[PDB]
């Protein structure tokens, strides 16, 4: 007889995967976290003195 | 049809071990070669090339003119 | 009489990272030399080298504490 | 009856159970402190306060995880449950003294909590170095409550060590030599010798700190002719053996797990494993000053401590390769406990290798008191001692309780924790090499990205810890009672059923000499 | 002095189900009760003292 | 100083720190190789249905896995100890500078000739000038002559501290009642940063070090101006 | 058939591919017809039917090798559930950033960082490999 | 019914009361040091003595009166006591390390010399030498006691054991007088610190060992020991030789070489 | 004697799974909560 | 130590013992499968005939299954062994696991 | 060494009693003689307020906080000198 | 020089200590202090395993110096064999301590 | 290992309840404290 994994395995995998990606991408980009990446290739240096 | 030939039946696990350990050893030499060329020697040459014609007084004068020093304007 | 003093040179008696006894010994040597010279009718300028060395090596607060204690009568070294 | 049984116990299983419950509770405490650390560091700036509250939290995190979680679980818990069963003994040599070893630990933990509640806590580091820890820079009762906490934990372990050594030497079947006792039994006995020799030296050092603080001695105070570095020698003379105390019982449980889930009757190279554990225990006593490479020691001394520290890799490597050779040709059972043990082998090896980097005094100048050290020791503690604990707990939970865990939940638990601990600690190598110091509540801006990832990792480990509690609850809630266990012929602790009767081996095993 | 060990061996081997720490008689129970009362009483008081030392007294 | 997303050591500013870089590259390759080998062999042991569970003879293979690690350890210890004693060598400094650690700032004393000493405190974040680095700048930098051998002497007047400058490979503990010695030689002018490296109370995180390396003539005039 | 807790000291059945012949039969009690089947097994096995042979196997053994070695879909549940709880953890991290963390220091404002970057370049931070080495002082731009 | 020779101990309250007594003594010391009060401390010391008294009473009941100490149980107690003494050796070892560390490298605050400037050590040929002869002599008398017990001689056992105890008491009274007469104190820098903490823990161990010998003396008076079974006396004798050997190391290191 | 067997060799009851859940929640929850409340106690002093 | 041929002969002799009992049959097969080899047809032949003397059809089928299992991924070994045993299988009436449907998951 | 006695026929109570009364206790009696002889008070030295001595970083938990536990007025000066 | 007054074990040992003493004098080991010596271990000459109940755990050290011990319950009845080396063991149940 | 079927089965719904209660018991008191940190500090 089919067990829990035969019945619900595909759906747990698919839904867990999709939820996990969505909420980490959201947390990583949408709530103002400062990653402080490298300025190399990204920041235009500005006169400071 | 035709009979099947007798295959090797003994020491199959030991044979697989021998073959993959030698493969691990040849990969280990290949990686050390890559590492010695991509990291260690690269670092040796970046430092040597930097200092070969390095002019420390000219370096200082650039820093001084940019205004970074307390002791030197 | 050998000057152009820049800083205290390497001393083989004190070759290790811990330099506490180098500072201490030259402090004692200077004040021992000064006491000998002050009494016996001589001149402290012969003591100058020790004074330069201990001034180079010794934290200001150590000298100042040791000086205070010599004044008080409580300096535990022999001078 | 309840009081008779659980407060007045003279039974090695019940006392073992008390130690597992105590360590589990301490692990919740240590986990919360670990999250407070990573909340402070999870974004630049100041969250809780300046370095005083922060390092009270760091100090408590270390003491709780070491003395109230790992040691009571490995030694008090697994050692009391398994050691007498594994040699067919009817109990420990000193079953009533065994109970006092346990009951000294809640008082010890109360003194540590008290220290953090009075004054401004003991913000000293778990090394408690003076003068920061003396009566001028840490005036008031917190540091003394810390010292007394350690005294009680130290008495608890010293009496335990005496009990374990005596039991393992004196209470085997008369035909069984020391070279017919299982590897876990060896690992406990060697751990107990280390405890016996090392803790009295810790006790002497913290006592001298107590008297500098309260009786006007000056062991560590230069104004009296004392020396702050003397304290560091006495502490690390204990502190290096202590980390081998923290891992040796783990090594023994790993040997048993890997043998069991490979379907083998015995670990590869038994005498080599015994040799390796004794060699590690011995070399562990002659290397302590590698915690002191920047204090100002002569260069020949640094050269000696470099080389003697590095040699420990040789016996340790024999154990790692012998575990691999035990897997070789096995009928591999991919149980949750086997996953913990496999993770252990690889991730303990990584952290052992960064220990070898740190053994080089020259390089350690730059790495010492940086997060490279923090990364090293969490690979061997969060992914080493803790993985052996989790592997041992899942494997023997059915023996101790009579009930099975849900294996699928336990695999889920492993996977979450594995992601969380590596995310937490792997980036700390970079923070270390690039110069971030230890025991900082805040860091220059450049260190932001790796601190942010490291704190996110600590939250993933939190989710695994919470899930663990649920998994234990589900087991007791469903009551799936054990029926048959494989390989009992080479795993005697299972042979009296699950759970074993209160009294086992009332009639001793029969073993002849031939 | 005379050797009375045999009498004590009879007393402590009497088949009355008492644990060894109470097997000497009612004086054991009194000593037990005094000890445990002082330990439990003293522990509550240590908790009171912790609670007191946990707060500043200006 | 360290820069964002940095993986490795700060660039070397002294020959000794350059030696440590190459020695770390050498040791890290060995760490990678052994770690990888363990991971690979683990995966090998776990990927076959073939079995062999009878008793296995050990003493043959234990020779290999004791001898090869011993050799590897010697290949680490040799360059390790060469650098150790190279660091210890006599050098004849031109200048001695003392630093005393305090809760929570550093003082510096240049007393070879005049009585020059001063306090060096973190610039508070509210007072940083634009471009300046949070938690790292000080009010009075440790000005020093470049391309010269300097004796640094390190102690403390209260609890332990530790005086560190990563890009010069320097870390020397600051212990009261003790005068620890280290040597410093910068190949380049510039600004070089470090931080207190022993726990020392409430503001441990906030007592940094900044060296300002300049030509000898500038150092001499700065020194005269600081009397 | 039915295994009891109180039987732990007795030889027991196991299906293990490395222990092909366990210490006891899977089924020890036999019906009338199973008894007759065991008597017929004492004569030529060529006279046993296929069904009789399967039944003799199922008396001795519980599962066959193919059955006991079968793979499962358990990995899907494990990996999917792990990703769920890792995803749950981001919710904690969202909550923490919203309700616990205040503003980060002003040194992370875009204009501060641009000026600090110029100043780091002016002091030639890591000029050999790590930082300034990646800036082109001649073309006044980041190296390609 | 068991058919092994080991002792299944009745469930006991004394582990708990001993552990709580440790809480009460340590929180008591904290209150004494920081809150000017001795109450918790005196309660802990009282419960600690009560615990020891009832626990070791029970061991006597279990052995002399109930017969549970088979040879296997005795062998275990032998190992236990040996291991306990090893742990006490390592405890003293930390205090000798402190002493050598400070005296072999005397710091400038001391005058750079040992004994420090201003310290006037005791003469090691006066009372310290007397103390040495006393403890050495007690090592000889306790050995006479041991042999008398094995030979079945009750009177000479008691006489030798009484002489041993009298010597232990003598040492303690001599040491207490030396402490009072000493012109240096525990607050006199690292000299006074190492001197009084190391000899002070040694003197505590003399008092513990003397108490243990007195217990054996009254148990002997009550005929508990047989000519072949008397492990409590053997343990007290081993502990007594340990106290003797520690003295000799103190004498040579601190009183004589450190003078 | 004492009770023997699954669920009986332990100082807490597993007879009702919901009472068990409440006991385990208080037990582990109190351990995890304690450092947060000590942090709060220390901030609320000064 | 011994040649491959001496090993196989010790094992053929073991199972051919006329009055081998059920315990010895199980002990032999359970020990044999611990080795890093798939047993030669002549060994399996002797074990199968021991099954016959013990009136144990089911263990004969199990022995065939374990030959297959010991070959691991080398899918050519088991059909070779069965090929070689076919006259014995026919003489004894031993159906293969595949003929019994016992290779179905 | 062999000290310079002899005996060793066997080891017994009688021999150890011989040693107790014939060597150990006479040794104690002789050192008791030597010590209580060189007894008597010695001139206490001039008081110098050395900063490495008479340490006080925290008051003692008894008395007035300034007296050591076995304070002897005749030979133990306070931080400010001898008592009067 | 030497009277008496110290009791002997024969006079004053009690309880289990005395039972062990007295049994040892008879050459007996009811409390399992000694290791039993093996027979040849055949079915004719099996190792005889005393017990006060109807089953006892045996540990079999199959070959001298094996570190691995093979454990199993031995039950009243027909002799059983070590699952590793085949040597024969037979339980001999009895009456009041061994 | 083999085992009996559960004597008191814990259905998916019961498990969701035990899981939720378990997490809330860790998350809510610590959340309460961290939420009110400001009140504690700038008290
Ligand atoms: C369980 C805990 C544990 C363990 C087991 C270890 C194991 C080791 N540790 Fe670690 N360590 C700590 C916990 C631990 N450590 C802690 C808590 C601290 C910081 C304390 C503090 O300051 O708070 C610390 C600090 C520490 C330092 C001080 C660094 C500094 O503060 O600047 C050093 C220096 O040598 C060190 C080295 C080692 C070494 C060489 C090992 C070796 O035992 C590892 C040996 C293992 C291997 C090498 C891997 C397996 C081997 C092979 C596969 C064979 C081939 C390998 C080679 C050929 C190299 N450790
Ligand atoms: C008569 C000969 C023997 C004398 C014994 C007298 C009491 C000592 C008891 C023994 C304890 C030993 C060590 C305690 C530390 C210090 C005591 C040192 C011995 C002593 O008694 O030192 C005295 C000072 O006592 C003082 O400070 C006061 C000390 C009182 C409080 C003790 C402090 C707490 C002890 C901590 C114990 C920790 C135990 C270890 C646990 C280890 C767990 C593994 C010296 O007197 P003084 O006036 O300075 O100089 C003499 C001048 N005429
Ligand atoms: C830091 C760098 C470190 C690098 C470390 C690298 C390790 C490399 C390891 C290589 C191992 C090579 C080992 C060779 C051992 C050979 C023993 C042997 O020769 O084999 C046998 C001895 O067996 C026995 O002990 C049992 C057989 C196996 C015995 C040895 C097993 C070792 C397995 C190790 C697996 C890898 C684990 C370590 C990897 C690091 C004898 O076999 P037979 O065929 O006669 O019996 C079969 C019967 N027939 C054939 C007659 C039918
Ligand atoms: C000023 C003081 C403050 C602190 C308080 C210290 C107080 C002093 C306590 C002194 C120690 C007294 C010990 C009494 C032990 C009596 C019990 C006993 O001795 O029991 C014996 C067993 O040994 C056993 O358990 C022996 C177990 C005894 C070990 C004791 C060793 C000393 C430990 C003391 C603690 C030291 C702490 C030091 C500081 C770090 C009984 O076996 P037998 O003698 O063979 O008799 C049987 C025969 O009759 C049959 O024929
Ligand atoms: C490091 C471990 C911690 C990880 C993160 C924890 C995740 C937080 C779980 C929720 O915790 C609750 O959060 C509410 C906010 O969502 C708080 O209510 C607070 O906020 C509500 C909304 O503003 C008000 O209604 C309430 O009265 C006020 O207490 C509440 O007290 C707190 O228990
Ligand atoms: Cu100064 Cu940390
Ligand atoms: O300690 O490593
Ligand atoms: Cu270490
Ligand atoms: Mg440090
Ligand atoms: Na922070
Ligand atoms: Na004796
Ligand atoms: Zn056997």
């Amino acid at each position: 007889a089919p067990d829990f994994h035969d019945k619900y395995g595909n759906a747990v995998l698919a839904s867990g995967a999709t939820f996990c990606v969505a909420v980490w991408v959201y947390m990583a980009t949408q709530i103002g976290i400062e990653w402080n990446p490298s300025p190399v290739g990204r920041v235009t240096p500005k006169e400071w003195r | 049809s035709t009979a099947l030939a007798k295959p090797q039946m003994r020491g199959l696990l030991a044979r697989r071990l021998r073959f993959h350990i030698v493969g691990a050893f040849m990969v280990s030499l290949g990686f050390a070669t890559f590492y010695k060329f991509a990291v260690a020697e690269k670092r040796k040459k970046a430092y040597a090339d930097f200092y070969r014609n390095y002019d420390s007084m000219k370096d200082f004068e650039e820093m001084r003119k940019a205004g970074i020093f307390q002791s030197a304007k | 009489k050998i000057k152009n003093y820049q800083t205290a040179p390497f001393d083989s008696r004190f070759p290790n990272q811990n330099q506490t006894r180098n500072c201490w010994q030259n402090y004692l040597d200077f004040h021992r030399c000064e006491k000998a010279m002050t009494a016996k009718g001589g001149d402290v300028s012969v003591c100058e080298w020790y004074r330069r060395v201990y001034k180079s090596l010794c934290p200001i607060s150590w000298v100042s504490t040791w000086d205070d204690r010599r004044a008080e009568g409580t300096f535990p070294g022999k001078i | 009856m309840f009081i008779n049984r659980w407060l007045f116990s003279t039974n090695h299983k019940d006392i073992g159970t008390l130690y597992l419950l105590f360590g589990a509770w301490a692990g919740m405490v240590g986990t919360a402190l670990s999250l407070l650390i990573r909340a402070e560091l999870g974004q630049p700036g100041t969250l809780l306060g300046d370095d005083q509250i922060y390092n009270v939290v760091v100090t408590a995190h270390a003491f709780v995880m070491i003395f109230f979680m790992v040691m009571p679980i490995m030694i008090g818990g697994f050692g009391n449950w398994l050691v007498p069963l594994m040699i067919g003994a009817p109990d420990m040599a000193f079953p009533r003294m065994n109970n006092m070893s346990f009951w000294l630990l809640p008082p010890s933990f109360l003194l540590l909590l008290a220290s953090s509640m009075v004054e401004a806590g003991a913000g000293t580091g778990w090394t408690v170095y003076p003068p920061l820890a003396g009566n001028l820079a840490h005036a008031g009762a917190s540091v003394d409550l810390t010292i007394f906490s350690l005294h009680l934990a130290g008495v608890s372990s010293i009496l335990g060590a005496i009990n374990f050594i005596t039991t393992i030497i004196n209470m085997k079947p008369p035909a069984m030599s020391q070279y017919q006792t299982p590897l876990f039994v060896w690992s406990v006995m060697i751990t107990a010798v280390l405890l016996l020799l090392s803790l009295p030296v810790l006790a002497a050092g913290i006592t001298m700190l107590l008297t500098d603080r309260n009786l006007n001695t000056t062991f560590f105070d230069p104004a009296g002719g004392g020396d702050p570095i003397l304290y560091q020698h006495l502490f690390w003379f204990f502190g290096h053996p202590e980390v081998y105390i923290l891992i040796l019982p783990g090594f023994g449980m790993i040997s048993h797990i890997v043998t069991y889930y490979s379907g083998k009757k015995e670990p590869f190279g038994y005498m080599g494993m015994v040799w390796a554990m004794m060699s590690i225990g011995f070399l562990g006593f002659i290397v302590w000053a590698h915690h002191m490479f920047t204090v100002g020691m002569d260069v020949d001394t640094r050269a000696y401590f470099t080389s003697a520290t590095m040699i420990i890799a040789i016996p340790t490597g024999v154990k790692v390769f012998s575990w691999l050779a035990t897997l070789h040709g096995g009928n591999i059972k991919w149980s949750p406990a086997m996953m913990w043990a496999l993770g252990f082998i690889f991730l303990f090896t990584v952290g052992g290798l960064t220990g070898i980097v740190l053994a080089n005094s020259s390089l350690d100048i730059v790495l010492h008191d940086t997060y490279y050290v923090v990364a090293h020791f969490h690979y061997v503690l969060s992914m080493g001692a803790v993985f052996a604990i989790m592997g041992g707990f899942v494997h023997w939970f059915p023996l101790f309780s009579g009930y099975t865990l849900n294996d699928t939940w336990a695999k889920i638990h492993f996977a979450i924790m594995f992601v969380g601990v590596n995310m937490t600690f792997f980036p700390q190598h970079f923070l270390g090499l690039s110069g971030m110091p230890r025991r900082y509540s805040d860091y220059p801006d450049a260190y932001t990205m790796w601190n942010t990832i490291s704190s996110m990792g600590s939250f993933i480990s939190l989710t695994a810890v919470m899930l663990m509690v649920f998994i234990i609850w589900e087991a007791f809630a469903s009551k799936r009672e054990v029926l048959t266990v494989d390989l009992t012929t080479t795993n005697l602790e299972w042979l009296n059923g699950c759970p074993p009767p209160y009294h086992t081996f009332e009639e001793p095993t029969y073993v002849n000499l031939k | 002095f005379e050797n009375r060990v045999a009498e004590k061996q009879k007393l402590f081997q009497e088949d009355n189900g008492l644990p060894v720490h109470l097997k000497g008689g009612a004086t054991d129970n009194i000593l037990y009760r005094v000890t445990m009362t002082l330990c439990l009483g003293g522990t509550l008081y240590s908790l009171y003292c912790l609670g007191w030392a946990s707060f500043p007294h200006k | 100083m360290a820069y964002p997303m940095q993986l490795g050591f700060q660039d070397a500013t002294s020959p000794i720190m350059e030696e440590l870089l190459h020695f770390h590259d050498h040791t890290l390759m060995i760490v990678f190789l052994i770690s990888s080998l363990v991971l690979y062999i683990i995966s090998l042991m776990l990927t076959t249905k073939l079995t062999h569970t009878s008793t296995m003879d050990a003493q043959e293979v234990e020779t290999i896995w004791t001898i090869l690690p011993a050799i590897i350890l010697i290949l680490i210890a040799l360059p390790s100890l060469r650098i150790l004693y190279m660091m210890d060598e006599i050098n004849n400094p031109s200048l001695t500078v003392k630093t005393m650690g305090h809760q929570w700032y550093w003082s510096y004393e240049y007393t070879d000739y005049e009585d020059l000493s001063f306090d060096s405190y973190m610039i508070p974040t509210s007072e940083l000038k634009p471009g300046e680095l949070r938690l790292l700048e000080v009010d009075n930098r440790v000005v020093l002559p470049m391309e010269m051998t300097i004796r640094m002497l390190v102690s403390s007047e209260d609890v332990l501290h530790s005086w560190a400058v990563p890009s010069l490979g320097l870390k020397t503990d600051a212990i009261p009642g003790r005068l620890n010695q280290t040597t410093l030689m910068s190949s380049r002018p510039g600004l070089y940063y470090g931080q207190c490296s022993e726990i020392c109370g409430s503001n441990h995180s906030f007592m940094p070090i900044v060296l300002e390396l300049v030509p000898l003539k500038y150092f001499e005039k700065w020194s005269a101006s600081m009397l | 058939s039915v295994v009891k807790s109180e039987d732990y000291a007795l030889p027991s059945y196991v299906d293990r591919r490395d222990y092909p012949l366990p210490d006891v039969a899977h089924v020890k009690n036999l019906s009338a017809s199973q008894k007759a089947l065991k008597e017929k097994e004492k004569a030529s096995w060529s006279s046993l039917s296929i069904d009789e042979k399967v039944e003799l196997y199922r008396l001795k053994f519980k599962e066959s090798f193919a059955e006991m070695n079968r793979s499962t879909n358990e990995w899907k549940t494990v990996v999917g559930a792990a990703m769920f709880f890792i995803g749950f953890t981001a919710l904690l991290l969202i909550w923490e950033k919203h309700y616990v963390y205040g503003p980060i220091p002003h040194t992370f404002e875009e204009e501060w960082v641009a000026k600090q970057t110029k100043r780091m370049l002016d002091m030639k931070v890591a000029p050999i490999q790590g930082f300034s080495a990646k800036w082109d002082y001649d073309k006044n731009e980041w190296k390609k | 019914h068991q058919t092994h020779a080991y002792h299944m101990v009745n469930p006991s309250p004394w582990p708990l009361t001993g552990a709580l007594s440790a809480l009460l003594m340590t929180s008591g010391l904290t209150m004494w040091f920081h809150f000017n009060s001795m109450t918790l401390l005196m309660i802990g010391l009282t419960t600690n003595m009560l615990t020891m008294y009832q626990w070791w009473r029970d061991v006597i009941r279990e052995s002399t009166f109930q017969g549970h100490h088979t040879p296997a149980v005795q062998k275990g107690l032998r190992y236990g006591m040996i291991l306990f003494i090893i742990s006490e050796v390592l405890f003293f070892t930390g205090f000798f390390w402190a002493f050598y560390h400070s005296s072999l490298a005397p710091t400038p605050e001391l005058g750079g010399c040992w004994p420090p400037t201003g310290i006037h050590p005791l003469n090691p040929l006066e009372v310290p030498l007397l103390n040495t002869s006393v403890l050495l002599a007690s090592g000889v008398s306790i050995t006479w006691a041991h042999h008398s017990l094995m030979e079945g001689d009750r009177k000479h056992m008691l006489q030798a054991l009484f002489i041993t105890i009298t010597l232990g008491v003598y040492f303690t009274l001599l040491q207490a007088s030396e402490y009072y007469e000493a012109p240096f104190t525990i607050s006199d820098g690292v000299y006074g610190s190492t001197f009084f903490v190391a000899t002070g823990f040694h003197g505590l161990h003399v008092i513990i060992g003397s108490t243990f010998l007195i217990v054996c003396f009254f148990r002997q008076l009550k005929f508990h020991f047989t000519s072949n079974h008397h492990f409590g006396f053997e343990a007290a004798a081993w502990y007594w030789h340990f106290v003797d050997v520690v003295w000799l190391f103190l004498y040579v290191s601190i009183y004589w070489w450190g003078s | 004697h004492y009770e023997e067997g699954p669920g009986k060799n332990i100082p807490f009851s597993v007879e009702n799974k919901w009472r068990l859940l409440a006991m385990m929640t208080l037990f582990f929850g109190s351990g995890f909560a304690a450092p947060f409340f000590i942090v709060r106690h220390q901030l609320l002093k000064k | 130590h011994e040649t491959d041929e001496e090993f196989d002969a010790r094992w053929v002799t073991y199972f051919n013992k006329p009055d081998i009992d059920a315990w010895e049959l199980r002990k032999g097969m359970n020990t044999l499968v611990g080795y890093d080899l798939v047993p030669e047809p002549k060994i399996i032949d002797a074990a199968l005939r021991a099954c016959r003397r013990l009136n144990d059809f089911a263990s004969a089928v199990r022995i065939l299954e374990v030959v297959k299992d010991k070959a691991g991924p080398h899918k050519e070994i088991y059909p070779y062994v069965i090929q070689e045993l076919r006259p014995t299988l026919n003489e004894l009436g031993i159906s293969t696991p595949e003929e019994l449907g016992l290779d179905k998951v | 060494a062999s000290a310079a006695k002899g005996d060793h026929g066997g080891t017994g109570a009688r021999t150890w009693r011989f040693l107790t009364f014939g060597l150990a206790l006479p040794s104690v009696a002789l050192c008791t003689l030597n010590s209580w002889l060189h007894s008597g008070h010695r001139e206490r030295p001039a008081f110098i307020p050395y900063h490495h001595l008479r340490i006080r970083t925290k008051p003692f938990s008894w008395g007035d906080g300034n007296h050591t536990f076995f304070h002897n007025p005749r030979v133990n000066p306070l931080p400010t000198g001898y008592e009067k | 020089a030497s009277g008496g007054g110290v009791p002997t074990d024969e006079e004053q040992a009690t309880g289990l200590e005395r039972e062990v003493m007295l049994a040892a004098r008879k050459g007996q080991d009811p409390y399992n202090i000694l290791a039993p010596k093996a027979t040849s271990g055949t079915k004719e000459d099996p190792n005889l395993v005393p017990s006060i109940t109807n089953k006892r755990i045996v540990g079999c050290i199959c070959e001298e110096d094996n570190s691995t011990v093979i454990w199993f319950w031995l039950h009243k009845g027909e002799a059983q064999r070590c699952p590793s080396c085949g040597t024969h063991y037979k339980l001999v149940p009895h009456q009041l301590a061994h | 290992i083999t085992a009996k079927p559960a004597k008191t089965p814990t259905s998916p719904k019961e498990q969701a309840i035990g899981l939720s209660v378990t997490f809330l018991s860790f998350l809510l008191p610590a959340g309460w404290v961290l939420y009110h940190l400001d009140n504690y500090k700038k008290s």
